[PDB]
């Protein structure tokens, strides 16, 4: 009984904050575009891969 | 016998796995070298 009042009385209420990520950007990659751009000569080799 | 959804998924799983292995197999034909994907063609055409 004393203890609950020795600890900041009247049952005072305070607060905390927290953060959880849960996600990331939906990254997508056009493999062919990455390796070769508009360069047809490149795309014509890339097809083997 | 009436386009069952589970059967759809089951066949899709089987097919997906088959594709993965076929892609790996097809990889052998890539011919990363200058002569041939066939080791035998390289070996019997080029100098040691």
């Amino acid at each position: 009984g004393l203890y609950e009042m020795q600890i900041p009385t009247n049952f005072t209420i305070g607060h905390h904050e927290e953060f959880i990520q849960t996600r990331s950007p939906k990254v997508t990659i056009d493999c062919a575009a990455f390796v070769c751009g508009d360069n047809t000569a490149c795309r014509q080799q890339l097809v083997e891969y | 016998d009436a386009t069952n959804s589970a059967l759809g998924k089951i066949q899709s799983v089987v097919n997906a796995n088959a594709e993965a292995l076929n892609n790996l197999l097809n990889q052998l034909s890539n011919r990363f070298g200058a002569i041939s994907a066939s080791l035998q063609e390289i070996l019997t055409r080029l100098e040691a």
